[PDB]
């Protein structure tokens, strides 16, 4: 009965990091 | 060409927190969940991602459009 919920929350968190970054290169 | 390490992981990761059934998530609860977990997800950062995701009526947020735009642009 491992709390897989938190796990998916970790990876999804990584997505947010790229989200805030991604659209931000130059001009 | 165009990997999907975030798209697939995001759609699947969010699916685990599915409540509506079709594929949506509540920003109200999603805020405490994410912020309370990981590296203490900031309340501000979570407020932005959820705001752009959708949030209609009460607090329904489709992880398909959110993930779509997250990678689409």
């Amino acid at each position: 009965k491992r709390k897989q919920e938190e796990v998916s929350a970790i990876v999804i968190q990584r997505a947010y990091r790229r989200y805030l970054l991604k659209q931000k290169v130059k001009k | 060409m165009k990997e999907q390490d975030s798209e697939e992981e995001l759609i699947e990761a969010f699916k685990v927190f599915d409540r509506d059934g079709n594929g949506l998530i509540s920003a109200a609860e999603l805020r405490h969940v994410m912020t309370n977990l990981g590296e203490k997800l900031t309340d501000d950062e979570v407020d932005e991602m959820i705001r752009e995701a959708d949030i209609d009526g009460d607090g329904h947020i489709n992880y398909e459009e959110f993930v779509r735009m997250m990678v689409s642009k």
